[PDB]
């Protein structure tokens, strides 16, 4: 019997799960130390993270080409990959090809972990958040634009209780338990929700909500979505793409409902590069945006400017969704994995090199059919052998 | 074999600051020769006013210069993925920088505005190794991108990243790859390739149907060609020499020996006005070779302070001359630890 798959995420490149017995694996590009293995290889296939096992891991979480995993349990926090802005939060800029404890966040109550391209951000079970990594935009929420290469608490949030949060490329989002949405960052092309233009080093609340709570919120290179108590989904940022759903190209600089799906109540959304998707309590998949590489699922390769279903095997429902930058992951109640997109590195985890446009079962994770440290000149500016 | 060259290090650029990799993969000029453009692992397209950078941070007497990053560098540019070649496009008065990268990606970038104005993935998602453009071309230039699929591509940078103006495959069967791409400096019809099957390629870019020019001699993948002038080529292998070429009949003129490079990327830049070709090496040196002889004429060997730890071999992994020298010459080489070193000659 497969091991029950517990968590997916996914990478600019890379994708990582975890599995029942706290098993950690991790697939797809590796040359940048993200799938903790000891070494700077990729891997096209689920490969077990042997450095994790026995340690209780409860979550993972991928960034662009770094990844994050933590326990719970152990109450300790791990991180690998690429280093640069501090991103992996041990007061360095380190790179590092196995995992390494976050020191400054040891026997701390975590209850999230979000993982922008350069920045990540904790969330603890009191509802405080600690940001760490790249701030040139003022995404860690700080107040200033200084990178930090340790985590440190978000101290505007000091009396309000964090839900979640999310991040993307440069800026970040929060829902609190109150239902207050926040965005922080990088603001040019709209995706705070703000109305304007102008970044922002602290959190700001999103005004403009159309008078209802959020629930969830997730972020792409330039947009955000959010949901609300209502189930309802807003999209905000670029469009260029069509990757805020509404049927047109156009920019939105505050939260706009995406009339399209008022039929359903919407679940979960993850959010990708410039591509999205969202999971209504059905469990039904829909995808829509960026798909040059096939990465919204739904047979072709031209951008979706509106929200189409995915299609499975017999219709089974979909119980997990996961953006990477140019791929998706997901997870059906059959405890079966899928994924499709660009692939060149294995990240799709059928042991392979190619781009897919509908979606492929994993079948090492179905049911249904070391060093820490890497010399550069070993896996960057090599002359192609033959 | 004559040394005619009093060349010397002049400035050191480095990081008190960041442990990041910082191998740097491309280092290029902008048409007006006054910045300079560095590139590699660490994502980040940085920009040097080298004028300046000299002018404000002289020393006394013969001293070498040490700068700060924080203080040479003008600004820079953070890129979704690793960098491996840079090149200003022509024509755009020095405002477009064109990229190539590991995620297979050519991008253009408006330095008037910090923005991207162009994106290409037409490669599979393979690596880009090497991106050029045609020289004197005004409004018809166009661009070519080579990479791990086996292809060169040329593109016009006004039109639909989609489209395609061309595609070669110079290897053949085998699809190996296409690690460097160059067009003619002074603006003529040839564009050469270096190619992992151990060969550089001549095409014409008016009629690339029509048959290549094939440099044979190497024993190992051409990392690298550049022009010397409309009539030869020079290109560096990882057997350890560089090569020169006649374009007209494709013989090879001459060999150049004497550094090591059996393994990575190690940069070759050749001074047109001198006839000079510049290399990094893996034993952590800059070597300079005039075109009349095979040996080195010149080779430099700085250390930067703390290099010896670490167990990781310190090499120069780019190299690029200042062309429009003539009684003056400038040599950037940059670091497989991201220190720039800045060389100054004038004739002995």
């Amino acid at each position: 019997p497969p091991r029950k798959v517990l968590i997916i995420s996914a990478g600019a490149s890379h994708s990582v799960a975890l599995l029942s017995g706290d098993i950690v694996c991790s697939w797809g590009r590796g040359e940048d130390g993200q799938l903790g293995h000891g070494d700077a290889e990729d891997r096209p296939s689920p490969t077990q993270l042997s450095a994790l096992d026995g340690h209780q891991i409860v979550s993972v979480t991928c960034g662009a080409d770094h990844t994050v995993a933590y326990s719970q349990s152990g109450m300790e926090v791990y991180s690998w990959g690429w280093g640069d802005f501090g991103r992996l939060g041990h007061g360095n800029s380190s790179d590092l090809f196995t995992p390494l404890p976050i020191k400054a966040l040891h026997g701390i109550r975590i209850k999230q972990i979000a993982c922008g391209d350069s920045h990540c951000l904790a969330v603890t079970m009191e509802g405080e958040v600690q940001s760490w990594g790249r701030n040139q935009n003022g995404q860690l929420g700080l107040g200033d634009t200084e990178d930090s290469l340790v985590p440190q608490k978000i101290q505007a949030f000091e009396g309000i209780r964090i839900k979640m949060v999310a991040a993307g490329a440069e800026h970040t989002a929060a829902v609190t338990e109150d239902g207050d949405l926040y965005g922080w960052g990088w603001g040019r092309y709209g995706n705070l929700g703000l109305g304007d233009r102008t970044d922002r080093l602290v959190p700001e609340r999103v005004t403009s909500t159309g008078g209802e709570k959020m629930s969830m919120v997730a972020c792409g290179w330039r947009h955000t979505i959010s949901v609300s108590y209502s189930g309802a989904l807003y999209t905000y940022g670029w469009s260029k793409y069509g990757q805020l759903g509404h049927g047109d190209l156009e920019d939105h600089l505050i939260p706009h409902k995406l009339e399209a799906l008022s039929n359903s109540f919407i679940s979960q959304i993850s959010g990708g590069a410039r591509h999205t998707m969202a999971l209504t309590s059905d469990g039904k998949l829909y995808g829509w945006g960026w798909n040059k590489f096939g990465q919204v699922g739904v047979g072709n390769n031209l951008d979706q400017c509106s929200p189409v279903q995915v299609r499975f095997p017999d219709d089974q429902k979909v119980v997990q969704v996961s953006c990477g930058w140019r791929h998706t992951l997901a997870v059906t109640e059959r405890n079966n994995v899928f994924a499709w997109g660009r692939g060149t590195n294995g990240q799709l985890g059928i042991g392979e090199s190619v781009d897919r446009n509908f979606p492929k079962i994993i079948e090492a994770l179905s049911v249904d059919g070391g060093k820490s440290w890497v010399s550069p000149a070993e896996r960057y500016a090599v002359v192609p052998d033959e | 074999a004559r040394y005619e060259w009093d060349l010397s290090l002049s400035t050191v650029v480095s990081s008190s600051s960041s442990s990041a990799s910082d191998v740097i993969g491309a280092i290029e000029f902008d048409p007006t020769d006054n910045i300079v453009a560095t590139a590699g692992i660490s994502r980040k397209i940085r920009f040097y006013g080298l004028p300046s950078l000299l002018r404000n941070n002289a020393v006394s007497g013969t001293g070498v210069s040490f700068v700060d990053q924080a203080t040479a560098c003008e600004y820079y540019i953070c890129t979704p993925a690793k960098l491996s070649s840079l090149r200003w496009r022509p024509g755009s008065g020095g405002r477009v920088i064109g990229s190539g990268d590991y995620d297979g990606v050519v991008m253009e970038y408006d330095l008037e505005k910090r923005t991207p104005v162009f994106e290409r993935d037409e490669h599979g998602g393979r690596r880009v190794w090497s991106v050029d453009y045609t020289r004197h071309g005004g409004a018809s230039t166009v661009g070519a991108s080579g990479s791990d699929d086996g292809t060169m591509q040329v593109w016009d940078p006004r039109c639909p990243p989609e489209e395609s103006v061309g595609v070669v495959r110079p290897a053949g069967i085998c699809r190996s790859a296409v690690c460097c791409v160059e067009f003619d400096p002074s603006g003529g019809p040839a564009v050469a390739v270096g190619c992992a099957d151990r060969k550089g390629y001549v095409y014409d870019i008016r009629k690339l149907v029509d048959p290549a020019l094939t440099l044979q001699g190497h024993t190992k993948t051409v990392s690298y060609v550049r022009f010397l002038d409309g009539g030869t080529v020079v290109t560096a292998g990882t057997d350890g020499c560089l090569k020169l070429w006649s374009v007209e009949d494709g013989r090879v003129i001459r060999t150049y020996e004497g550094h090591v490079n059996n393994r990575n990327f190690v940069g070759l830049s050749v001074w047109r006005n001198g006839a000079l070709f510049g290399c990094g090496s893996e034993n952590n040196r800059v070597f300079v070779y005039d075109r009349r002889w095979g040996k080195p004429v010149w080779v430099d060997g700085f250390e930067p302070v703390g290099m010896n730890s670490g167990s990781d071999k310190r090499f120069v992994s780019s190299v690029c001359w200042r062309q429009s020298g003539v009684d003056q010459c400038t040599l950037v080489a940059g670091g497989s630890d991201g220190v720039l070193q800045v060389y100054v000659g004038k004739r002995l």
